[PDB]
RNA sequence: CCGAUAACGAACGAGACUCUGGCAUGCUAACUAGUUACGCGACCCCCGAGCGGUCGGCGUCCCCCAACUUCUUAGAGGGACAAGUGGCGUUCAGCCACCCGAGAUUGAGCAAUAACAGGUCUGUGAUGCCCUUAGAUGUCCGGGGCUGCACGCGCGCUACACUGACUGGCUCAGCGUGUGCCUACCCUACGCCGGCAGGCGCGGGUAACCCGUUGAACCCCAUUCGUGAUGGGGAUCGGGGAUUGCAAUUAUUCCCCAUGAACGAGGAAUUCCCAGUAAGUGCGGGUCAUAAGCUUGCGUUGAUUAAGUCCCUGCCCUUUGUACACACCGCC
């Protein structure tokens, strides 16, 4: 009974994998995490202290989901919906820096190694890792 | 490639390049009953084809207007010499063409034909080449100061739907 | 509502009832398989609903003497 | 004035830097697919272009 | 060779370019090139939409302007030489053929 | 109807007022807990879930915008 | 054996009155897992009849503008208030929204144009599809009005407006409502 | 025993939502995108992607393999998009590879419980006109 | 957690020279003084390093006078240069985020200023007209009637 | 339309027509679309499965080194006709209900005679006549204005909140555009810096080849808030940072930190709308050096009510009255 990612719920899913990332820490989380809003269209910053590994965390199993995934286009995963104030509303996307140090803190780890296109991908121990965490999570949802 | 623009502006271009030749043929041919034209491109060479009523008249001394306006139509857009041929074409069932009977139209009432007369010979003449159908309206400050339209009409006539579009030819 | 036939349709149903009454038949498909070849229909909708009727007409002169 | 001033002004952008390709008006411009035609103007020739209406 | 060469053909009308697309493949199997199968690639629907009034009067009525192109694509394909071989066009006006090589 | 006025801390007279009969009704709701003891309702949510902790209520929804206790049940 | 929402089944239902077990909808043959079905009930007249009233009242929950294709956060609504009527009474939460169906149709009322006496010239007795369409409107209506400005939520609001209306109280909205309409198509008789 | 090629390919659609399920000989599961079906993004909209499987009993998926790509559509119209792939698979492996008793047998039992279940919807959207927002409305006229 | 309420927990307190509401979340309750929002409060609380699940009533006068020094002096605390209010100040060119009737009394000065100098914002604010470039035929009719 | 019939025979409009949507496991065809299978891999279970599970990882039009077209594309065709059944009907024209069916009324385009002193001479090298034409009403350059505000009105956007706001996570589109004759101005992947707006190198795409599997929003799942003009609302206003341009002041636009105003569902009145419709929700195109609260389209979620009437506002046909005929906004 082999468990990969795909059969384990995303969000407590995403929840233990940044659980773990927190438990052994090797990050390199930057000074500023507890000032810069995660994107333009917020208005506060995240209400959780350690949101650093959460998004790692997302972006690590982003990743896992399709492979060749830059900083613009993780840019538009986390994007969102920009409420202009009095004007009508549009679409906004995430933090360029935010996304761009998630990733360099995830080859920090090894994890991600960048192809020979343009882009980041998982290596074959970060997939390991992410099959490891949905087994126990599958176990642990399980009994 | 870089070179070459896309098919969407190639095909507009195109379009434009039809209109605006057509534009310069019908100010340029009027008094020669011109009628339309037809444009054969190849990436060889393109053909031009003037279809019109007096061919002879279109035609210069020994074709010395056809030379000038192959010249003219080289010049304005650009071709490669010698990639243009101009061909002028003597249009069959003159009586069928609504852009050459309005242009005698238009050059009977420049004469100074009575609006009425002229009128008539246009639709008699057209009904005599053999139609379904004619209609001519002719508006503007016929008699007075205040204007006022004539509409002379004879035959079968449709003007809704699809059909009119491949049925009636209108100027 | 609205599925009256026109002049067009019950023209040309009379007309070709009354010029191959021994071919047609009281089957639509093979009344509409008829007209292809005993006339020139411009248009598949016109074609079928010309056989429609002509079903009907069929239908009402074998049961009596219609004005065809 | 001389050559120093006569077009000394600026037009590489703008609503004054394009005209139509027939009537030379510098308003309602259809600048799509390259077209650069006035709007009354396309609507004039859009038979001979070839943009018909369909629904 | 060795050739292997693309044909493509695009127009405003259909009609036009099945009747090319059905006699040129139709003259190279009778010539014996084994023919890639006609490939017909999504229409291209250039819309314009304009007022209809030349004024800005009346009631906001917008006439809508379509274009459709069509292309196809024909590859030819045989153990011979192609260029050498087939020559003719057969092109009527209105439609509009690029031929390129499998290098381009 | 001019305000409410709701307590945001607990004290001696409501904390016992929550242990003692709020487990004893059927609907628990920190809406309804709120209403019913003039708290003001982010207290109500934490006392509810004090209480879950403490195993004497028990929860059947648990969703995001309507969460549902209900009392332990007898005999 | 459909146990809608995984729950509660439909069987042991009863409509307590003729006059309108012909257009309630929770019998067998209507029994669904989950009241959303895009079923085209609207296309033709009387077709919401065979339409399921939990569908039914899902359908009328999401109004005033805000709330027009939220039929997923409708549907989890009804779904709560369905376990909060279940937790506060113990029986069926579909018997508990047919009697407050039932009770809540208005059987007659008044409408006419000319010089009305009180409200309307001449008072009309209803059809039952007119009486469950407006009972439903009337049950969201005052579930609405309850949950607009007060910390309890919409969940609980709709459900002691059902369980109010089930019994007749004059604490629920629709059948005070209801009251008001007899009295006026009584005076207007 | 190990009897090969025992597969069909029957998609579904609800508002240009497409689903396409291969259902296939082997074990009985079912997958969408590779993932379980139970284990879906509207969960709560679950029952309605159990349904073909609560209706037919478990006993005659047991014996296919699905697997369903979706490439269109929204979040509940991908739903219905799935649910109507696998119904209509598993009635065309029934009508293939089995009996047509059985093929009828279960196709009933669709059709009186949801037809939507085995024929698609056919409404998509209607076009907006250039007098108002949408397709019928129209913007808010005055007169003073 | 979900206690009585604590012995010395103040209802309001007294915050440069304005109170706050200590019934609130402490995050929100100091937002009450002039030129504090909710992102600088944020960041403060943040780099004071205090629990946010509190109201501001229960906290100590340790850490209330820790959030006052920080509030004051954000530049050496780590709050980054752009966060700012007053930054590169018109009389003194230094970076500084303003607290108080600070607040209003450089409003006024700064205003003074642009009066003084006769600038076309300045007149506008004389004026009591709007000053970034609206349009005054249709609206802010309610100003003056 | 059937029928009556001093009319007979026609013509236009309606319809027919074209485009569009819904069905075709039927045909043709696909390395600029894929699917299935196989083979290399990568990871989990390895207790033991092993034709186990996942892969938008890599290959099999690289030319011998797999097929196939369900899904995508677009052509040729079919398919729906009130055809079948029951009832009503002069048993005609037709109407109602049901079966089978994808569909038993999909939306548009075109659209007659006659007319309006309806709008445009500011679209035109369409144009009559008048005016001006060298101190110009031609043309160019600089600056200002078209924005200007005691006030009134119209089309809209944002809201008044808990059916919610904030924070995080998960998961889904379809229209359609993209480097230019003049004419300079494209859509952008990836890598680095910055907190953000942005900046800097490296490419791709004249396009089913690249943006792009258009990872859209609403919605869904969790967190905090707690009925207060509150974490609702974001107007007004201060300071600072970029971008476009020759130039940003009367703030072009964008970004950050501050202020948090009216507004607690709106009188008399009044608009639009019948099914994928209203409404919520975002995304394209037009305008565009810079730019959308507009408009034109697209999709996503998705209803309440009604299958009727002439009450109001109007329209069509017939009869009738008329002192109206500029035609009741008449006349007197
Ligand atoms: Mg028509
Ligand atoms: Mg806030």
């Amino acid at each position: 009974p082999g468990v990969t990612v795909k059969d384990v719920n995303q969000q407590e899913f995403v929840r233990a994998l940044a659980a773990f990332l927190k438990k052994s820490g090797k990050l390199k989380v930057p000074e500023w995490v507890d000032t810069v809003k995660l994107a333009k269209h917020k208005e506060l910053a995240p209400y959780d202290e350690n949101w650093f590994y959460t998004r790692a965390a997302s972006t690590a199993r982003h990743l896992y989901l399709r492979g060749g995934a830059g900083v613009g286009s993780m840019t538009k995963i986390y994007g969102g919906r920009q409420r202009n104030g009095v004007m009508p509303s549009h679409f906004s996307r995430g933090s360029k820096s935010v996304a761009r140090r998630v990733l360099q803190a995830l080859e920090g780890l090894k994890m991600v190694e960048k192809d020979q296109d343009g882009g980041r991908k998982l290596t074959p121990q970060g997939q390991r890792d992410l099959d490891r965490i949905a087994g126990q999570v599958a176990a642990a949802n399980k009994k | 490639m870089a070179v070459q623009i896309s098919k969407k502006r190639k095909f507009v271009a195109d379009g434009i390049f039809k209109a605006e030749l057509n534009e310069f043929l019908t100010r340029e041919l009027a008094e020669d009953g011109y009628s339309g034209v037809e444009v054969r491109v190849t990436p060889t060479r393109t053909e031009i084809i003037i279809l019109a009523t007096r061919t002879q008249n279109v035609l210069g001394e020994k074709g010395r207007r056809i030379r000038e306006l192959t010249a003219v139509v080289q010049k304005r857009f650009g071709f490669p010499e010698g990639s243009v041929e101009l061909y002028a074409e003597k249009v069959a069932t003159r009586g069928l063409c609504a852009i050459a009977q309005a242009e005698s139209l238009r050059y009977k009432l420049l004469g100074g034909l009575a609006v009425r007369r002229a009128c008539y010979g246009v639709l008699r003449f057209i009904m005599e080449s053999g139609a379904k159908g004619c209609e001519v309206v002719v508006s503007g400050k016929l008699r007075g100061q205040r204007a006022k339209s004539m509409k002379f009409v004879d035959g079968l006539m449709i003007h809704s739907g699809d059909p009119v579009n491949y049925y009636v030819d209108t100027a | 509502m609205g599925r009256v036939r026109t002049k067009t349709v019950k023209k040309a149903a009379r007309v070709i009832i009354e010029k191959y009454y021994t071919r047609l038949g009281n089957d639509f498909h093979t009344n509409k398989r008829v007209c292809e070849e005993i006339a020139i229909i411009p248009s598949k909708k016109l074609r079928n609903k010309i056989a429609g009727y002509v079903t009907h007409l069929m239908k009402r002169i074998q049961r009596g003497p219609v004005r065809g | 004035g001389h050559q120093q001033l006569y077009w000394s002004h600026p037009r590489k952008f703008g609503q004054g830097s394009r005209s139509c390709r027939v009537c030379s008006n510098r308003h309602g411009l259809i600048r799509k697919y390259g077209l650069n035609m006035c709007r009354q103007c396309f609507r004039q020739y859009a038979k001979d272009i070839g943009f018909i209406k369909l629904d | 060779a060795i050739h292997r060469i693309r044909i493509t053909l695009t127009s405003r009308n259909v009609k036009s370019l099945e009747k090319v697309c059905a006699d040129l493949i139709r003259g190279a199997k009778e010539k014996n090139l084994k023919v890639k199968g006609p490939v017909r690639m999504p229409t291209k629907t250039l819309r314009i939409t304009t007022r209809k009034t030349p004024c800005g009067e009346g009631s906001k009525t917008w006439d809508r302007f379509q274009m459709r192109i069509h292309k196809r694509l024909i590859d030819l394909h045989s153990p011979s030489e192609i260029v050498k071989q087939i020559t003719s066009i057969s092109i009527e006006p209105g439609v509009e053929v690029e031929v390129t090589i499998a290098d381009a | 109807r001019d305000k409410l006025n709701n307590l945001v801390l607990f004290d001696k007279a409501t904390y016992d007022k929550l242990c003692k009969e709020v487990p004893n009704y059927k609907l628990i709701t920190p809406a309804v807990v709120s209403e019913r003891l003039k708290i003001r309702g982010s207290l109500a949510r934490a006392a509810l879930q004090e209480l879950l902790s403490k195993g004497l209520i028990k929860l059947v929804s648990k969703h995001r915008a309507q969460v549902i206790y209900t009392r332990n049940t007898k005999g | 054996d459909i146990k809608l929402f995984g729950k509660w089944s439909t069987d042991d239902v009863q409509i307590n009155d003729i006059s309108l077990q012909d257009y309630i909808a929770v019998k067998e043959k209507y029994a669904k897992y989950l009241p959303h079905s895009a079923g085209r009930y609207a296309a033709k007249r009387f077709r919401k009849a065979q339409c399921p009233i939990v569908e039914r009242l899902t359908n009328s929950m999401m109004m005033h503008g805000r709330n027009n294709g939220k039929k997923l956060m409708t549907v989890r609504i009804v779904k709560h208030a369905f376990e909060i009527i279940h937790l506060l009474t113990g029986e069926n939460p579909l018997q508990v929204l047919v009697n407050a169906i039932i009770n809540s149709g208005p059987r007659e009322d008044s409408t006419r144009i000319g010089r009305a006496g009180t409200v309307r010239r001449q008072a009309v007795d209803v059809s039952p599809l007119r009486r469950v369409n407006q009972a439903i409107w009337l049950l969201c209506t005052g579930a609405r009005e309850a949950a607009f400005r007060n910390i309890k939520t919409i969940a609980e609001c709709l459900a002691d407006e059902l369980i109010n209306a089930a019994k007749g109280s004059s604490n629920s909205y629709a059948i005070k409502k209801k009251d008001e309409l007899e009295r006026v198509a009584k005076s207007n008789r | 025993s190990k009897g090969p090629l025992q597969s069909v390919q029957v998609f579904g659609r609800k508002k240009t939502a497409t689903a396409v399920a291969h259902c296939k000989r082997g074990n009985g599961l079912i997958k969408v995108n590779g993932r379980p079906l139970e284990m879906i993004e509207p969960r709560t909209l679950q029952y309605k992607l159990l349904e073909p499987v609560l209706l037919l009993g478990k006993e005659r998926f047991a014996g296919v393999d699905i697997r369903v790509r979706v490439k269109g559509g929204g979040h509940v119209a991908q739903i219905y998009a799935i649910r109507q792939s696998i119904s209509k698979a598993l009635v065309a492996y029934y009508q293939k590879y089995v009996d047509e008793a059985s093929k009828k047998e279960i196709k009933d039992i669709l059709i009186q419980y949801d037809r939507t279940l085995l024929v698609a919807d056919p409404r998509r959207c209607e076009s907006k006109k250039f007098g108002g927002p949408g397709a019928r409305a129209r913007y808010q006229k005055s007169y003073r | 957690m979900s206690l009585v309420i604590p012995e010395k927990f103040q209802h309001i307190l007294r915050v440069l020279n304005t109170n706050i509401d200590g019934r609130r979340k402490i995050a929100f309750a100091i937002t009450a003084i002039k030129g504090v929002g909710r992102r600088y409060a944020h960041v403060v609380l943040r780099k004071a390093d205090i629990d946010l699940t509190k109201r501001a009533g229960e906290l100590t006068e340790d850490e209330v006078e820790r959030v006052i020094t920080i509030m004051q002096n954000p530049r050496q605390y780590k709050i980054p240069d752009w966060f700012l209010n007053r930054q590169k100040d018109v009389k003194d060119g230094k970076y500084s985020q303003v607290l108080a009737n600070g607040l209003d009394n450089k409003l006024r000065e700064d205003l003074e200023r642009l009066k003084k100098i006769r600038a076309h914002r300045g007149l506008r604010h004389f004026w009591g007209l709007r000053v970034r470039g609206q349009h005054t035929k249709t609206t802010g009719r309610r100003g003056r009637t």
